[PDB]
Formats: C-alpha cells, structure tokens, sequence
C-alpha cells in the first residue's frame, strides 16, 4: 500500500512538472527577460565596497550586523537574501551606504577536520584484515549495517548500539579494524587519539571534546575513533590533585557527549583501549557502550593469516618459509608480524641480496622480539 | 618641450584629485565581484572595471 502511495503520487510528480514546464519552456519567453531583470535590479541593490559579520539576529528582516571596526549597527534585512544561511558568526555583505544585509559568503572553515580526518580510506581492507571474522561481523552488526541498511532496525523497533569498545593487549588490530571500517563505510570517519586532548589549561581539553563531538555530528554522521583514554581520568578518583581533576571534568563532558540530556544523532563511538578493567566503571554503562569486544593476540592459525595477508605484497623467496616464524609461541601481534617482514625484508637489502631468506626472516624474529 | 610643460601644468591642475587604496585580493568569482582584503580595514568584494 505504501508502495502504491509513492509510485503513484511520483508519477504525478514526473507528468505534472515534466509536461508543464515543458509547455512553458517550448515558450521560452517571459521567462529569461523577467530572470535578467531581477539579476540587474539585485545588481542595483547596492554592490559597492561591502562586507559584514553577523553577530545574531532579532527576526525575519532585522538584525545586528558588526564591522572590524566594530560597527554593530542593526539593520533591517533585504529580502533579496539567500535566508537561513545567516547562523550567527557568519560573514555578510553589507551595503556601503546603507548597510543592508544582502549577501552571506564563508566558504571556509577551521582546518581541525583536514587535520583529525587524514587518509579516510586507508590501504588496509578488511581482505587487508587477515582473521578475526568474530570480531569483524560483530563491528559490522555494530557499525555498517545501521547505517548500510537503516531498513531493519527501524522496521523491528530498537536503534543502533552507540558506544563500542575494542578492549585487548597493546596491538591487536585495533586501529587496523577502525581503518577498515572506515574505508568499507562512506561516512566520514575520524581519528583521534588520547595524547592531544589533554589541555594545558582549564576548560581546554573539554572544550575541544565539545567542538570535535559537534563537528562529528554536523560535517557526517559517522564514526569517532576514540583511541587510548585510560592515559585520561581512569574511572573518577578522590579528586585532589588539579591536572586529575581536570581530567576528570573532561571524561564527564565525554559522557555527557556519549549520551545527555538532549539528544544524539547517527555518529557511532569506537573506543580502543590496551586495558579497560581500569575504565571508569560508570562511562561503560550498557545503556552508553555496548559490544565490548576482546580483541586478543593472534593464535597460531590467526598469525598464519596474519603473514600471508602482511606479506602479500612481499615477494617471498622459495626457501622461505612462514612456518618458522608461526613456530613461536609467544606474544606476536600484528604489529609484531609487520615488524618481522619489514625487518626481514630491510636486513635482505642491507645484505644485498634481493631475494629475503629464511635466516634473514629468523634474524628479523629475534630483533623484533622485545623479551 | 612643449608637451613636457604642458604635461606639468596639468599636473598642478588635477592633482587636487584624491589617489587610489592598495587592496590584498584574497578571492575572486564572477567577472562582476572580486574579493580583496583593504589594509589596514577589513575584507570586501569589489566590481572590477573592464581590465
Ligand atoms: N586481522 C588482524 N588482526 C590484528 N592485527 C592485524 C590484522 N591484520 C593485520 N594486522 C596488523 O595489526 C597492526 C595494527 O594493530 P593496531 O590496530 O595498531 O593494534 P593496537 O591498536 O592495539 O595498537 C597492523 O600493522 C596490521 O598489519
Ligand atoms: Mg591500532
């Protein structure tokens, strides 16, 4: 039924507009003279040296206008605006004589999303991602097919988990994982990291949580990658000393962020964390964060995986064989089998030889095992 | 020399007319509109004439 309501009303929609535009068109006339009328009577409507900066607005047709020199003056708007597009701080076009408002141009903006959004589609895929099917469906239930199919959760009633926490040792894939949704997803995707935030001064960290919350929220509804916070706040503690207690002033906004009093649109949270049992045990709350996944070291099977996806751009020799580098039982995350290939691969070059070996992939294993 | 003098009367005569601002061009559109920055006042659009 619904789908008859559409169709039909669409194609009346294509008849209508189609059929009389066209008649009108077919006579052209009345049409263009009237259009570079209006075009030179706007011309008309004072074009002299002009600018403004728009403090607010009062109502339709009046409001304050300010200068570099700081000329507030209120003016009374001309109708021959664009409209709507006056958010207060944006720049106008005033008339020299009059100042009447007429023109609203920006047209640029703070560069913090050029620099918090970098390579939004990484080389790393999730073919680029060798194992953790678990974890990846589990991410894409989370992430992609709330926003790739918005069809079955609005049918069966709830929204989409907010907040998805990434937990496991330090280098598991984490940000590997973030990549490749962001690649996979056409939302604008951003990075962030826990070593910036923190401010020098008061007021500073939180402000910019606030601002990077809004842009996320304005510029695409997305993902914000949230990386290591327990270097911030770690639950809420007696609150003495001031850095802490700023700290902790800034993980509350990222909670109230998280989920307020307000609302929150279609941006999804995607925290990592090396350790999360020292997590604020409140910011983790289901009805915020949800799908907690481990994300642990490679087995052996996975660290196979791991190899061949890492070394399919690396033109293995016959001799060598990834078996020896499996061999090790012992902590051996992606980071550490990317380690061992770029090591192998730049020890084979430094002996000359273009061809890597299997002494240079064992020799590339004890120089990149740390204990 | 006689155009040299009478280009020196002329000189006297109109230079009672005011002279020109130097204006930073930061953005230009349409042949009507051109954006320029007026040191040391703020940013404006200007109708270029037919250079
Ligand atoms: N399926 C996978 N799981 C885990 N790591 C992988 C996988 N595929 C590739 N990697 C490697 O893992 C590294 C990224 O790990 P990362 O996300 O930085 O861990 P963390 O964020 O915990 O430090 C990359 O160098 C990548 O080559
Ligand atoms: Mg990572």
């Amino acid at each position: 039924r619904l789908k008859l309501l559409k169709l039909e009303r669409i194609k009346d929609y294509l008849l209508m507009e189609e059929e009389f535009i066209r008649n009108q068109e077919q006579m052209k006339p009345l049409e263009e003279k009237q259009e570079e009328e209006r075009s030179k009577v706007d011309d008309l409507r004072g074009t002299p040296m002009s600018v403004g900066t728009l403090e607010e607005i009062i109502d339709d047709n009046h409001a304050i206008v300010s200068t570099s020199v700081g000329s507030e003056h209120y003016v009374s708007i001309l109708s021959f605006v664009d409209k709507d597009l006056l958010e207060p701080g944006c720049s106008v076009l005033l008339n020299h004589k009059v100042h009447a408002v007429i023109g609203v141009l920006m047209d640029d903006t703070d560069p913090l999303v050029t620099v918090m959004k970098v390579e939004k589609a990484p080389q790393e895929t999730y073919a680029d991602i060798g194992g953790l099917d678990n974890q990846i469906q589990e991410i894409k239930e989370s992430v992609e097919l709330p926003l790739t199919h918005p069809e079955y959760y609005e049918e069966m009633g709830i929204k989409p988990p907010k907040g998805v926490i990434l937990y496991g040792p330090p280098g598991t894939g984490k940000t590997l994982l973030a990549k490749a949704v962001a690649n996979q997803t056409s939302a604008t995707f951003l990075r962030v990291v826990g070593s910036e935030l923190i401010q020098k001064y008061l007021g500073d960290g939180p402000k910019l949580v606030r601002e990077l919350f809004r842009v996320a929220e304005e510029h695409a509804p997305s993902i914000v990658f949230i990386d290591e916070i327990d270097a911030i706040g770690t639950k809420r503690y007696d609150s003495n000393s001031g850095g802490e207690r700023e700290i902790q002033r800034t993980m509350l906004e990222l909670l109230n962020q998280l989920d307020g009093f307000d609302s929150r649109g279609d941006v999804k949270v995607i925290m990592a964390t090396n350790r999360i049992e020292t997590l604020d045990p409140a910011l983790i709350r289901p009805g915020r964060i949800d799908r907690k996944i481990e994300f642990p070291l490679p087995d052996e099977k996975t660290k196979k995986r791991i190899f061949q996806i890492h070394t399919s751009r690396m033109t293995l020799a016959d001799d060598v064989t990834l078996d020896d580098l499996i061999m090790a039982k012992d902590d051996l995350s992606g980071a550490d089998i990317k380690a061992i290939c770029t090591e192998a691969g730049l020890m084979a070059l430094r002996e000359r030889r273009m061809k890597v070996t299997n002494e240079d992939f064992k020799k590339s294993k004890e120089n990149v095992l740390y204990k | 020399l006689n155009a040299k003098v009478r280009l020196l009367r002329e000189e006297l005569q109109l230079l009672q007319e005011q002279g020109s601002y130097v204006g930073e061009v930061v953005r230009a559109m349409d042949k009507k509109k051109v954006l320029v920055k007026v040191h040391p006042e703020g940013k404006f659009v200007v109708d270029v004439d037919k250079n």
